[PDB]
């Protein structure tokens, strides 16, 4: 998706590519401070977007996510609000 | 029992007014019975300008300091002498501003001797003396029961089941399957007991299930907890010379205090004690339920429930099993005495000052118990098939099923569905009481003709064990609002459960029991403070 | 079956709809005191009717329910009445 | 962590832990409760000064 020997080439355009495996494998085959700092920042954002995309892809096959905590009440006068412990909801 | 001249010789001094809290009881109109504690909390800090002496005793010895103001009112080994407002009790709910006066009232029980004059070491010694070769509690039993009482994440669903059964007879034999599954689950989950806070329930457990669906090493706990009560009840049987009924009351009631009938238990669930109580007339006993005497009413259905009734009226939950005749109690006499024993002698042994009597919201619990989710299946399948009512798919939020899942309890769909039968006998509300009995043929001197007592009690209430403020899965004041009735059953953490808690009252609540002044104060009660203090700060192998 | 933002719209006509799941899910998608009080009352009655209907539907496939307690005697002179502990009768 | 050893027995608690493992945390919390109660009995109750 980019070349490691140049930090100036990473950005949202190239990091949109795929899952974090591509980021990590790209960084694996490598061979002033403001440049590398900004690059680290955009790389962090890119890997977060990659991770949320991975979770979307895997969550298309999972159970609906309930609200964990009670006491959030709008129609309280009818029902008493009760949270849910997310002890295990695997599928 | 000659104290008239003493009182006449004390009142010569003008007045020594210092406080008004521990010695003032006021009748309340039948207004709200859940907001009464609200009207009382906002008024309380005004009732205590200075600290009450009776709450925190003087000291071990500083009672005998040559200048303190407590020797002036300790001059008889069978009476108490305090100050109180110059009014007739009960009085108005707002405390008056009249000049004080010095009253007196007998310590009906030797346990009411203040600690500085009957140290805790001696009491525990007398106990350990009586305890030899009478009966004991196997170590596993006491270990399990203490674990249960001292656990801080007791599953709320059990309190729900307690409140929905409210000590009936039919509904328990109806929900038997659910109760058995719950007990089984909890025991195999933490190796504790269950429902030990309720006496009628622990009775039912061993009188019906017993030899059946409970494991052999678990039912032994519920058998011990009852045989020990049996031994304690047999104790007074050999400390009374066989005599002649004196005041239309057998001797055993004259010697002990619990074996008396006119002493109402802290938690009742029917008029069973009330009928027996009114049976005597020599020492005219008067009962007041929010002002109305009472009106015995029968079971109530979903048809006519009226959660907002406030008058004086108590219910008999499907009064009987069979009869359905007019106006007769459905239990023996000694049942109430066994309950009194359990709650005045064994609960403070394990809780050691944690338990607190709770008023329960019957409307919300009933709203909740109905909303169950169960699919249609001809044959049950087990927890693995998604058609199970506990599988994550059909756990719609804010249901009742999710409450069961919060406790890791394992139930079946049919047992859950059984809950529908609660609809055959409601429970309107929980309401305070106020008994008023004059001293018996013992302290029946002309100089004691008018020094009657005042003790309160809750009907259709519930005693919770240990408060869990740290969890969020449920609102704090969702179901139970605290109503402490006696100094033993009044902690200070449960005050957090009450909505709209003050900033000052909770700070000054650890050092004073929080009995509301429409449920009998500390002096006018038949179980004074020092016994509670003993139970709380002693340490004698439980 | 109704809209949550208006309590005045619930009644026996609309609550007859279906099982308590419909009630609870309706109350789940929300977004003087006498109004809400009366509404709570009719809602309680409605959910009780829903629950007894659910029990009918599920009980069409269950065992007959015996009388649990003895001592209820009309033809006592012939047979001695004996209750039944409902320890487990599942099907 | 204190907050972790609190959350464990407040939420996890009677749940997924084995029959034995949760005992460690329950004891570890009741001990702090006892130490907190200790100073409660070494103070003569009086007015905040």
């Amino acid at each position: 998706s980019f070349d490691p020997n140049n930090p100036r080439t990473i950005t949202a355009q190239t990091l949109e590519g795929a899952l974090p495996v591509d980021i990590l494998l790209r960084l694996n085959r490598a061979t002033a401070h403001a440049i590398v700092e900004d690059a680290r920042r955009t790389l962090f954002i890119g890997t977060s977007l990659a991770l949320v995309n991975l979770r979307r892809a895997h969550d298309k096959h999972l159970v609906e996510r309930q609200p964990m905590f009670a006491t959030s009440d709008y129609s309280s006068w009818a029902r008493p609000t009760v949270g849910l412990k997310r002890t295990f909801c695997p599928r | 029992l000659d104290v008239d001249a003493t009182l006449a010789a004390l009142r010569q001094e003008p007045a020594e007014v210092q406080c008004a809290f521990g010695a003032y009881v006021a009748d309340a109109r039948p207004d709200a019975l859940v907001g009464l504690m609200q009207r009382f909390l906002e008024e309380w800090p005004g009732m205590m300008p200075v600290r009450p002496r009776w709450a925190a005793p003087a000291a071990a010895d500083q009672l005998l300091a040559p200048g303190n103001a407590d020797l002036r009112l300790e001059l008889h080994p069978a009476f108490d002498f305090f100050v109180a407002p110059e009014v007739d009790v009960p009085g108005p709910f707002a405390v008056p501003q009249v000049m004080g006066q010095v009253r007196a009232m007998p310590r009906i029980i030797n346990g009411n001797i203040p600690l500085a004059l009957c140290p805790v070491d001696f009491r525990d010694a007398r106990g350990f003396e009586l305890s030899v070769d009478r009966h004991r509690l196997a170590p596993a039993t006491v270990a399990a029961v203490r674990g249960a009482f001292r656990d801080a994440n007791y599953p709320m669903v059990f309190y729900i089941i307690e409140a929905v059964i409210h000590g009936s007879e039919r509904t328990f034999c109806a929900l038997a399957r659910l109760v058995a599954q719950c007990i089984q689950s909890y025991w195999r989950n933490t190796h504790n007991a269950a429902f030990v806070n309720n006496f009628y329930m622990v009775m039912y457990i061993n009188t019906y299930l017993g030899n059946g669906e409970l494991p052999e090493d678990c039912a032994a706990v519920y058998k011990d907890l009852l045989e020990h009560v049996h031994a304690l009840r047999r104790l007074i049987g050999e400390f009374t010379l066989p005599g002649d009924p004196l005041g239309n009351q057998p001797q055993e009631e004259l010697n002990h205090a619990l074996a008396d009938a006119t002493l109402l238990p802290p938690l009742i669930w029917d008029c069973d004690p009330i009928l027996y109580r009114d049976g005597l007339a020599e020492r005219l006993p008067e009962l007041r339920v929010n002002g109305a005497h009472f009106q015995h009413i029968l079971w109530v259905e979903m048809a006519q429930v009226n959660f907002r009734n406030v008058g004086g009226g108590l219910v008999h939950n499907r009064p009987v099993r069979n009869e359905n005749q007019p106006l007769h109690p459905h239990h023996d006499a000694e049942w109430s005495v066994l309950s009194k024993i359990y709650y005045y002698a064994v609960v403070p042994a394990f809780s050691r000052g944690n338990c607190c009597t709770m008023g329960v919201r019957y409307d919300r619990v009933y709203q909740l118990v109905q909303t169950m989710v169960v699919p249609e299946t001809d044959e049950e399948v087990g927890t693995d098939d998604p058609r199970h009512p506990l599988h994550p798919r059909n756990l719609v939020p804010n249901s009742l099923n999710v409450l069961f899942h919060n406790a890791c309890v394992a139930v079946d769909a049919d047992a859950m569905l059984i809950l529908q039968e609660t609809v055959t006998n409601m429970a309107e509300r929980t309401t305070p009481l106020l008994a008023s009995v004059a001293p018996d043929a013992g302290m029946a001197t002309v100089a004691t003709r008018d020094m009657r007592t005042h003790d309160g009690s809750l009907h259709h209430g519930l005693l919770m064990m240990a408060y869990q403020p740290n969890d969020a899965t449920l609102l704090e004041g969702a179901f139970f609002y605290p109503a402490p009735v006696n100094a033993l059953f009044a902690c200070a953490d449960h005050l957090g459960a009450m909505r709209d808690v003050g900033a000052e009252v909770r700070a000054a609540a650890q050092h004073v029991p929080c009995v509301p002044h429409f449920l009998g104060a500390n002096y006018y009660a038949t179980v004074r403070q020092p016994v509670a203090q003993h139970a709380a700060q002693s340490r004698a192998d439980e």
